[PDB]
Protein backbone atom coordinates (compact mmCIF):
# COMPACT_ATOMS: atom_id res chain seq x y z
CA UNK A 1 0.00 0.00 0.00
CA UNK A 2 1.67 3.54 -1.04
CA UNK A 3 0.23 6.57 1.20
CA UNK A 4 -1.53 4.33 3.70
CA UNK A 5 -1.48 3.80 7.62
CA UNK A 6 -0.47 1.18 9.96
CA UNK A 7 -3.83 -0.83 10.66
CA UNK A 8 -5.30 -0.88 14.54
CA UNK A 9 -5.08 -4.64 15.81
CA UNK A 10 -8.48 -6.58 15.07
CA UNK A 11 -9.24 -3.59 12.95
CA UNK A 12 -9.96 -6.14 9.01
CA UNK A 13 -10.53 -9.50 11.24
CA UNK A 14 -11.22 -10.97 7.80
CA UNK A 15 -7.60 -10.23 6.38
CA UNK A 16 -5.68 -13.16 5.66
CA UNK A 17 -2.70 -13.47 3.68
CA UNK A 18 -1.39 -16.44 1.59
CA UNK A 19 1.87 -17.83 2.29
CA UNK A 20 4.33 -19.74 -0.02
CA UNK A 21 5.74 -22.92 1.91
CA UNK A 22 9.19 -22.95 -0.08
CA UNK A 23 10.56 -20.26 -0.53
CA UNK A 24 8.69 -18.99 2.34
CA UNK A 25 7.40 -15.80 1.27
CA UNK A 26 4.49 -13.59 0.90
CA UNK A 27 2.74 -14.06 -2.06
CA UNK A 28 -1.18 -12.78 -2.05
CA UNK A 29 -3.69 -10.79 0.17
CA UNK A 30 -7.18 -12.83 0.57
CA UNK A 31 -9.93 -12.40 2.55
CA UNK A 32 -12.47 -14.85 4.94
CA UNK A 33 -16.04 -15.05 4.19
CA UNK A 34 -16.57 -17.96 6.72
CA UNK A 35 -15.33 -20.47 8.96
CA UNK A 36 -14.23 -22.78 5.70
CA UNK A 37 -13.98 -20.81 2.88
CA UNK A 38 -11.22 -17.30 1.57
CA UNK A 39 -11.92 -15.69 -1.45
CA UNK A 40 -8.85 -14.00 -3.46
CA UNK A 41 -8.00 -13.14 -7.11
CA UNK A 42 -6.95 -16.14 -9.48
CA UNK A 43 -3.81 -14.53 -11.23
CA UNK A 44 -2.42 -15.17 -7.29
CA UNK A 45 -2.72 -18.85 -8.17
CA UNK A 46 -2.43 -19.31 -11.70
CA UNK A 47 -0.95 -16.99 -14.75
CA UNK A 48 0.75 -18.40 -17.19
CA UNK A 49 2.91 -16.35 -18.99
CA UNK A 50 5.19 -16.06 -15.77
CA UNK A 51 4.79 -19.80 -15.48
CA UNK A 52 2.71 -19.75 -12.49
CA UNK A 53 0.35 -22.79 -11.72
CA UNK A 54 0.09 -22.85 -7.82
CA UNK A 55 -1.48 -25.76 -6.04
CA UNK A 56 -3.23 -27.18 -2.66
CA UNK A 57 -0.19 -28.64 -0.95
CA UNK A 58 2.10 -25.74 -2.03
CA UNK A 59 -0.01 -22.95 -0.01
CA UNK A 60 -0.90 -22.10 3.66
CA UNK A 61 -3.35 -19.43 4.79
CA UNK A 62 -2.57 -17.75 7.91
CA UNK A 63 -5.57 -16.02 9.59
CA UNK A 64 -5.32 -13.30 12.54
CA UNK A 65 -2.18 -11.50 11.66
CA UNK A 66 -1.04 -7.89 12.31
CA UNK A 67 2.87 -8.06 12.08
CA UNK A 68 4.04 -9.17 8.19
CA UNK A 69 7.34 -11.66 9.17
CA UNK A 70 6.78 -12.37 12.78
CA UNK A 71 4.78 -15.62 13.90
CA UNK A 72 2.39 -14.41 16.60
CA UNK A 73 2.00 -17.35 18.84
CA UNK A 74 -1.22 -17.58 20.23
CA UNK A 75 -2.86 -15.00 17.79
CA UNK A 76 -2.85 -15.94 14.30
CA UNK A 77 -4.41 -19.34 12.97
CA UNK A 78 -2.49 -21.40 10.07
CA UNK A 79 -4.37 -23.78 7.95
CA UNK A 80 -4.05 -26.09 4.71
CA UNK A 81 -6.49 -26.22 1.84
CA UNK A 82 -8.43 -28.84 0.60
CA UNK A 83 -9.39 -27.36 -2.55
CA UNK A 84 -8.99 -24.51 -4.47
CA UNK A 85 -11.71 -23.25 -7.52
CA UNK A 86 -10.60 -20.84 -10.44
CA UNK A 87 -13.40 -19.24 -12.26
CA UNK A 88 -14.23 -20.78 -15.58
CA UNK A 89 -13.69 -18.07 -17.67
CA UNK A 90 -10.85 -16.02 -15.93
CA UNK A 91 -9.10 -14.60 -18.57
CA UNK A 92 -5.40 -13.86 -18.12
CA UNK A 93 -4.78 -14.22 -21.79
CA UNK A 94 -5.87 -10.63 -22.39
CA UNK A 95 -7.56 -8.65 -19.20
CA UNK A 96 -8.11 -10.52 -16.25
CA UNK A 97 -11.56 -10.27 -16.72
CA UNK A 98 -13.38 -12.91 -13.81
CA UNK A 99 -10.10 -12.73 -11.85
CA UNK A 100 -11.51 -14.66 -8.79
CA UNK A 101 -10.99 -17.49 -6.71
CA UNK A 102 -12.39 -20.14 -3.89
CA UNK A 103 -10.27 -21.52 -1.56
CA UNK A 104 -11.47 -24.58 1.05
CA UNK A 105 -9.59 -25.09 4.34
CA UNK A 106 -9.11 -28.67 5.47
CA UNK A 107 -11.00 -27.31 8.86
CA UNK A 108 -12.96 -25.13 10.01
CA UNK A 109 -11.22 -21.86 12.14
CA UNK A 110 -12.66 -20.77 15.02
CA UNK A 111 -13.06 -17.11 15.39
CA UNK A 112 -11.88 -14.64 18.36
CA UNK A 113 -11.25 -11.01 18.43
CA UNK A 114 -8.77 -11.06 15.77
CA UNK A 115 -10.35 -13.89 13.31
CA UNK A 116 -14.08 -12.76 12.06
CA UNK A 117 -16.04 -13.21 8.27
CA UNK A 118 -16.83 -10.26 6.20
CA UNK A 119 -20.16 -9.71 4.01
CA UNK A 120 -20.91 -10.44 0.97
CA UNK A 121 -23.21 -7.89 -0.30
CA UNK A 122 -26.84 -8.61 -1.79
CA UNK A 123 -28.11 -6.53 -5.24
CA UNK A 124 -29.71 -3.85 -3.10
CA UNK A 125 -26.66 -2.95 -0.87
CA UNK A 126 -24.39 -2.82 -4.22
CA UNK A 127 -26.80 -0.68 -5.73
CA UNK A 128 -26.90 1.62 -2.87
CA UNK A 129 -22.57 1.86 -1.94
CA UNK A 130 -21.10 1.87 -5.55
CA UNK A 131 -21.48 5.38 -6.42
CA UNK A 132 -18.16 7.48 -7.76
CA UNK A 133 -17.03 9.81 -4.94
CA UNK A 134 -17.91 6.75 -2.07
CA UNK A 135 -15.11 5.95 -0.36
CA UNK A 136 -13.61 1.98 0.18
CA UNK A 137 -11.22 0.81 2.78
CA UNK A 138 -8.27 -1.93 0.84
CA UNK A 139 -5.52 -3.19 3.42
CA UNK A 140 -2.20 -5.29 2.92
CA UNK A 141 1.16 -6.16 3.95
CA UNK A 142 2.88 -4.66 -0.11
CA UNK A 143 5.51 -2.60 -1.14
CA UNK A 144 5.56 0.52 0.14
CA UNK A 145 6.84 2.59 -3.65
CA UNK A 146 6.77 0.87 -6.59
CA UNK A 147 10.42 0.53 -6.43
CA UNK A 148 9.88 -0.25 0.75
CA UNK A 149 7.88 -3.53 2.45
CA UNK A 150 5.87 -2.95 5.90
CA UNK A 151 6.60 -4.57 8.91
CA UNK A 152 2.45 -4.45 10.19
CA UNK A 153 -0.71 -4.50 8.33
CA UNK A 154 -1.37 -1.15 6.10
CA UNK A 155 -4.89 0.35 5.26
CA UNK A 156 -5.64 3.75 3.03
CA UNK A 157 -9.66 4.67 2.47
CA UNK A 158 -10.07 5.41 -1.89
CA UNK A 159 -12.87 7.06 -3.75
CA UNK A 160 -14.36 5.16 -6.36
CA UNK A 161 -13.98 6.78 -9.98
CA UNK A 162 -16.89 7.06 -12.64
CA UNK A 163 -16.42 4.53 -15.77
CA UNK A 164 -15.44 6.69 -18.72
CA UNK A 165 -12.46 8.32 -16.75
CA UNK A 166 -11.30 4.84 -15.60
CA UNK A 167 -11.67 3.43 -19.39
CA UNK A 168 -9.86 6.89 -20.71
CA UNK A 169 -6.67 5.97 -18.20
CA UNK A 170 -5.32 3.17 -20.26
CA UNK A 171 -5.11 1.11 -23.37
CA UNK A 172 -6.49 -1.91 -21.75
CA UNK A 173 -10.09 -3.50 -22.35
CA UNK A 174 -12.12 -2.92 -19.13
CA UNK A 175 -15.49 -5.18 -18.83
CA UNK A 176 -18.58 -4.71 -16.72
CA UNK A 177 -16.47 -7.37 -13.98
CA UNK A 178 -14.29 -4.50 -12.92
CA UNK A 179 -14.34 -0.86 -11.15
CA UNK A 180 -11.40 1.36 -10.48
CA UNK A 181 -10.36 3.48 -7.75
CA UNK A 182 -8.15 6.11 -6.28
CA UNK A 183 -7.81 9.64 -6.25
CA UNK A 184 -7.27 12.05 -9.50
CA UNK A 185 -3.78 13.72 -10.24
CA UNK A 186 -6.51 17.12 -9.19
CA UNK A 187 -7.06 15.95 -5.48
CA UNK A 188 -3.69 16.52 -3.51
CA UNK A 189 -4.44 13.17 -1.88
CA UNK A 190 -2.71 10.03 -2.94
CA UNK A 191 -2.82 6.36 -2.37
CA UNK A 192 -2.71 2.81 -4.16
CA UNK A 193 -2.04 -0.54 -3.72
CA UNK A 194 1.02 -2.58 -5.06
CA UNK A 195 3.50 -5.73 -5.56
CA UNK A 196 2.05 -7.98 -2.54
CA UNK A 197 -1.87 -6.29 -1.84
CA UNK A 198 -2.96 -8.66 -4.90
CA UNK A 199 -6.08 -10.82 -3.56
CA UNK A 200 -7.28 -8.59 -0.69
CA UNK A 201 -10.17 -7.23 -0.42
CA UNK A 202 -11.60 -3.70 -0.76
CA UNK A 203 -14.23 -3.07 1.63
CA UNK A 204 -17.56 -0.40 2.44
CA UNK A 205 -19.17 0.25 5.85
CA UNK A 206 -23.21 -0.39 5.53
CA UNK A 207 -24.73 3.44 7.14
CA UNK A 208 -28.05 1.15 6.83
CA UNK A 209 -27.27 -1.78 9.14
CA UNK A 210 -23.73 -1.00 10.08
CA UNK A 211 -22.03 -3.99 8.84
CA UNK A 212 -18.77 -4.39 6.46
CA UNK A 213 -19.05 -5.90 3.22
CA UNK A 214 -16.83 -6.81 0.43
CA UNK A 215 -17.33 -4.61 -2.58
CA UNK A 216 -13.72 -5.75 -4.68
CA UNK A 217 -10.91 -7.81 -4.93
CA UNK A 218 -7.69 -6.00 -5.54
CA UNK A 219 -6.56 -6.61 -9.66
CA UNK A 220 -4.18 -5.21 -11.51
CA UNK A 221 -2.76 -1.81 -11.60
CA UNK A 222 -0.11 0.10 -13.67
CA UNK A 223 2.62 1.32 -11.90
CA UNK A 224 2.01 1.65 -8.20
CA UNK A 225 0.20 5.66 -7.00
CA UNK A 226 1.09 6.86 -10.81
CA UNK A 227 -0.85 10.28 -11.43
CA UNK A 228 -3.36 9.70 -14.42
CA UNK A 229 -3.67 5.90 -13.14
CA UNK A 230 -5.79 3.87 -11.46
CA UNK A 231 -6.63 0.40 -9.61
CA UNK A 232 -8.74 -1.87 -10.88
CA UNK A 233 -10.99 -4.65 -8.55
CA UNK A 234 -13.04 -7.69 -9.12
CA UNK A 235 -16.57 -6.66 -8.65
CA UNK A 236 -17.24 -9.48 -6.23
CA UNK A 237 -21.48 -8.47 -6.63
CA UNK A 238 -21.69 -9.47 -10.43
CA UNK A 239 -19.78 -12.83 -9.72
CA UNK A 240 -22.05 -13.62 -6.62
CA UNK A 241 -23.92 -16.38 -8.10
CA UNK A 242 -20.70 -18.56 -9.07
CA UNK A 243 -19.87 -17.97 -5.63
CA UNK A 244 -22.93 -19.54 -4.16
CA UNK A 245 -22.92 -22.53 -6.49
CA UNK A 246 -19.63 -23.79 -5.65
CA UNK A 247 -20.25 -23.52 -1.75
CA UNK A 248 -23.66 -25.03 -1.60
CA UNK A 249 -22.64 -27.89 -4.03
CA UNK A 250 -19.11 -28.58 -1.90
CA UNK A 251 -19.79 -27.36 1.03
CA UNK A 252 -20.74 -24.40 3.64
CA UNK B 1 -20.23 -17.32 3.77
CA UNK B 2 -22.71 -16.15 0.71
CA UNK B 3 -25.78 -14.53 0.12
CA UNK B 4 -26.78 -11.34 1.32
CA UNK B 5 -24.42 -11.90 4.40
CA UNK B 6 -24.46 -14.27 6.82
CA UNK B 7 -25.14 -14.85 10.49
CA UNK B 8 -22.96 -11.99 12.29
CA UNK B 9 -20.74 -11.30 9.74
CA UNK B 10 -19.20 -7.44 9.16
CA UNK B 11 -19.27 -6.87 13.12
CA UNK B 12 -16.13 -7.16 14.59
CA UNK B 13 -15.16 -8.11 18.05
CA UNK B 14 -13.11 -4.90 19.08
CA UNK B 15 -15.20 -2.19 17.42
CA UNK B 16 -18.63 -3.07 16.32
CA UNK B 17 -19.67 -5.41 19.24
CA UNK B 18 -18.21 -2.76 22.04
CA UNK B 19 -19.77 0.17 20.22
CA UNK B 20 -15.99 1.76 19.46
CA UNK B 21 -15.28 2.93 16.59
CA UNK B 22 -11.48 3.22 14.01
CA UNK B 23 -9.43 5.94 13.87
CA UNK B 24 -10.83 6.81 10.03
CA UNK B 25 -14.36 4.90 9.25
CA UNK B 26 -15.77 8.30 9.60
CA UNK B 27 -14.53 9.19 6.36
CA UNK B 28 -16.22 6.59 4.47
CA UNK B 29 -19.24 7.83 6.04
CA UNK B 30 -18.69 11.15 5.38
CA UNK B 31 -18.55 10.38 1.56
CA UNK B 32 -21.61 8.77 1.33
CA UNK B 33 -22.77 11.88 1.88
CA UNK B 34 -22.98 11.61 5.54
CA UNK B 35 -24.15 8.86 7.40
CA UNK B 36 -26.92 8.85 10.53
CA UNK C 1 12.85 -11.91 6.40
CA UNK C 2 10.11 -13.65 7.27
CA UNK C 3 10.19 -15.84 10.64
CA UNK C 4 10.03 -19.81 11.12
CA UNK C 5 6.83 -20.97 11.65
CA UNK C 6 6.28 -24.64 13.57
CA UNK C 7 6.69 -27.92 11.82
CA UNK C 8 3.53 -29.09 11.82
CA UNK C 9 2.05 -26.71 9.47
CA UNK C 10 4.30 -27.82 6.71
CA1 LIG D 1 -8.80 3.60 -23.17
NA1 LIG E 1 -3.09 7.28 -9.55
Amino acid sequence: IVEGSDAEIGMSPWQVMLFRKSPQELLCGASLISDRWVLTAAHCLLYPPWDKNFTENDLLVRIGKHSRTRYERNIEKISMLEKIYIHPRYNWRENLDRDIALMKLKKPVAFSDYIHPVCLPDRETAASLLQAGYKGRVTGWGNLKETGQPSVLQVVNLPIVERPVCKDSTRIRITDNMFCAGYKPDEGKRGDACEGDSGGPFVMKSPFNNRWYQMGIVSWGEGCDRDGKYGFYTHVFRLKKWIQKVIDQFGE
Amino acid sequence: TFGSGEADCGLRPLFEKKSLEDKTERELLESYIDGR
Amino acid sequence: DFEEIPEEYL
